[PDB]
RNA sequence: AGCUAGUUGGUGGGGUAAUGGCCCACCAAGGCGACGACGGGUAGCCGGUCUGAGAGGAUGGCCGGCCACAGGGGCACUGAGACACGGGCCCCACUCCUACGGGAGGCAGCAGUUAGGAAUCUUCCGCAAUGGGCGCAAGCCUGACGGAGCGACGCCGCUUGGAGGAAGAAGCCCUUCGGGGUGUAAACUCCUGAACCCGGGACGAAACCCCCGACGAGGGGACUGACGGUACCGGGGUAAUAGCGCCGGCCAACUCCGUGCCAGCAGCCGCGGUAAUACGGAGGGCGCGAGCGUUACCCGGAUUCACUGGGCGUAAAGGGCGUGUAGGCGGCCUGGGGCGUCCCAUGUGAAAGACCACGGCUCAACCGUGGGGGAGCGUGGGAUACGCUCAGGCUAGACGGUGGGAGAGGGUGGUGGAAUUCCCGGAGUAGCGGUGAAAUGCGCAGAUACCGGGAGGAACGCCGAUGGCGAAGGCAGCCACCUGGUCCACCCGUGACGCUGAGGCGCGAAAGCGUGGGGAGCAAACCGGAUUAGAUACCCGGGUAGUCCACGCCCUAAACGAUGCGCGCUAGGUCUCUGGGUCUCCUGGGGGCCGAAGCUAACGCGUUAAGCGCGCCGCCUGGGGAGUACGGCCGCAAGGC
RNA sequence: UUCCCGGGCCUUGUACACACCGCCCGUCACGCCAUGGGAGCGGGCUCUACCCGAAGUCGCCGGGAGCCUACGGGCAGGCGCCGAGGGUAGGGCCCGUGACUGGGGCGAAGUCGUAACAAGGUAGCUGUACCGGAAGGUGCGGCUGGA
RNA sequence: UAAAAAUGUUCUGGAAA
């Protein structure tokens, strides 16, 4: 465009849109899980994730996931939500903390144990 | 009705240069020839001459290439490689001297417009002086 | 998208340290707005900070400057200064006392509590220093400040040892059961000595003050250390923590077992369905280390809003087309001004930070001293090429004049023949019509086919196109009248009068809408026949809007060259329409095809540019949601923007 | 050698390439999700006019009323203007919510058909209009991005 | 340029390489 017309018109800025609403970008927002069931995934995958629908401390009520094999949430257990989506949970847009409040860390994880709560064995 | 009598100037140097023409004419304007001995001087053109095409005062370019070259495509290098109009009526350009561009590495030249006259970078820069960047060469 | 009554200005007042509608009478009607007023949202601004090659982008926490506020709110008093954080008056909400009539408070000062939260510290010591208030002074006050505490929150320094030590212990893991790996790693040998122990132990503190000299200069004297019995130094001195991520590709790092689209992984592409370097464990490896990962947010990469530095024929992107307002932009020669612009000087640009040099803590991180940048804007001086301005001069752009030209360009009236339908009159008889085949239908109440006459509506065969005209939509018998564009020739007149164009205004196929008129043929809807599994379709028979005219609306399109308007420049060959020519052919305007150079992802475009350039406008930033919703404007509606 | 089956070679169209035993369109039904409309309901902010109007400066009075001194005056005290806030009423902006309702996106193996892609079996696309369970069909005009 | 010619439907989800 002419310079005359970007001197009228001018650019513009692009202005990202966020892809987690857990308000004030918190790094994380805690909440409970009103319902704790396991949806079926998206498609070329089956299987069963296990997921949480929690109400925040935002004043929003999103579903999340609970990562790791076996887990212990129940329809009212506290959580600690993380934000990270899951390509197959076409709802799902974040990630419960495992090892804060009543989530649990994984029983007897051996790699990648910071990632799942799970503390760390004693060689005993 | 021509808005940019220079511009015309250089894109009619840049056409015919690049089809191997033996000279091309330009309305003339004493500013024109200003920029053309300053073209002449730096060597880039074989020379100017104020001339007259039916009636009207005319400035004839006299365009230089290189020497005729093997292969396929012989067509010789050339001696205007670029000339590109840098301020235009849709944007002017004015350059402190601290401020006056370095053309390719010194291999090339811009041509400046001064209170002490069209002269060029390296001219402008001794000179002290800076001003309207018409136009760089190379 | 319009806003404004103390509103805009005036005169005389009040007010103040002072200007002023700051406030007030009186007067005048003003002020402001697409260069975005009014309004809505968000936000304290800066030095700087992060990022970036840079231009930029993001940000404003610590430290420094300015502003503002002190539970919410209004006001004044004292005073050099406040309409006053720990002063006052009052209202309010809240919490507390009360001998119930009145009293009390305001941690956004330092510590600390609770609430909220993903999350943010001790009710610490000292005025020894620096700084402040008051005092002649001694000195008093000082949660400013100097320290200490807590938290890997960050940066920096340091440790968990060093040198020997096997064709190589064990254990664990692989294996073509020879062996290979973890691995000089361990064990084992010497060697140093983080911690801790004993002794010593700071700088930061020299003047206030006192004495000689005058309570001046200068010299001498005395008191004073929170941190601390800390740093640091001397001697003694024990082998004394290791974790986190990752190993399919991007990306450094591979094997065995388990599982079997399960359990699970996942930043992107994607891994898992009985042989998975991708899930989970192990061995092994790679990376980094008191750390290592994860989430959130900023810049980069992203020339992915492109100033630097992009685009629009087919990928997103040319506005349906005109006319034109504001705006932007502007030919050739000369002179005056010197706003732009450029040059010198000079003021300013605090400190810290950043950079560089050198220094101080054993180094570093921190820290000091010095050095160098700096556009911007003020002032004075100077230059005049280009832009600008005034002025004079020009004719190459543009417009005009005269003489001519082609044309379905437009409006209005009139009018000609072919054909269809219907009606009347002849004449004639058994089917016609229609399809893939048929049937409905029409017909012996006389159709079809034939001849004659009539009415009426709509469209114009041949010419006729690869043609012409128009800004687009679009325009086709013939004649006349009114009228637009446009081209050639002569170069006669004006003398830059030019290009473009947000808005505005005008036009704008078909369908569609409102009056009334018109209605032959055609034909959505609708009814039959047939086809078919069905047939709301294709085929057949009927048929109403409509199609036609007038006046007024509607304002869309594959409104297309999917290609905005203008000007300059850059090989040719060929066919064609229209003009002029010294009619071999040249030259002007237009319509095509092929192709120089060049351009393009390619296809292709190529003097009718999609090439090389300048000016102005419109428009595009992944797909879907969606040209949808909400709002506004428009319309009778349908809907349009 | 028309046709039916399989196949050579050239050519043309393609949205096919798991390669026509291909691709793919719309309604219906089922679930999650965000969103428009909706009798109206609950709020936040904001504007106008009116009534009540504290403190306080300011302007009059300062009297048949008190007190001062540095008593020509001053102070207390009274009247008024303005005024925080409160109150009645009506507008504007935004947010939450609402029986029911509209379409939208997404969702391994549902239902109906067959619109499109090869004269996709009626060339396709298109603006409009009427019609139809659905894709879509037909009318009028336009395009070639069809022969 | 002008442009004739076909009544007749459909193929669950992943993965092929």
């Amino acid at each position: 465009p002419t310079i005359n017309q970007l001197v009228r018109k001018g650019r513009e800025k692009v202005r990202k849109k966020s892809k987690v609403p857990a308000l004030k970008g918190a790094p994380f927002r805690r909440g409970v899980c009103t319902v704790v069931r396991t949806v079926t995934p998206k498609k070329p995958n089956s299987a069963l994730r296990k997921v949480a629908k929690v109400r925040l401390t935002s004043g929003y009520e999103v579903t999340a996931y609970i990562p790791g094999e076996g887990h212990n949430l129940q329809e009212h257990s506290v959580v600690l939500i993380r934000g990270g989506r899951v390509k197959d949970l076409p709802g799902v847009r974040y990630h419960i903390v495992r090892g804060v409040y009543d989530a649990a860390g994984v029983k007897d994880r051996k790699k990648s144990r910071s990632k799942y709560g799970t503390k760390k064995p004693k060689e005993a | 009705m021509l808005t940019d009598p220079i511009a015309d100037m250089l894109t009619r140097i840049r056409n015919a240069t690049r089809v191997y023409k033996e000279s091309t004419d330009v309305p003339a304007s004493r500013f024109k020839e200003e920029i053309l001995r300053i073209l002449a001087r730096e060597g880039f053109i074989k020379g100017y001459e104020r001339v007259d095409v039916d009636g009207k005062p005319y400035l004839r370019v006299y365009l230089k290439y290189g020497p005729r070259r093997q292969g396929p495509d012989p067509r010789p290098e050339q001696v205007i490689h670029h000339i590109r109009r840098i301020s235009k009526p849709g944007r002017r350009v004015y350059v402190g001297v601290k401020e006056i561009p370095r053309v390719r590495r010194g291999l090339g030249i811009a041509i400046l417009s001064t209170s002490k006259g069209v002269l060029t970078d390296r001219e402008a820069r001794k000179l002290g002086v800076g001003g309207e960047l018409i136009c760089e060469v190379w």
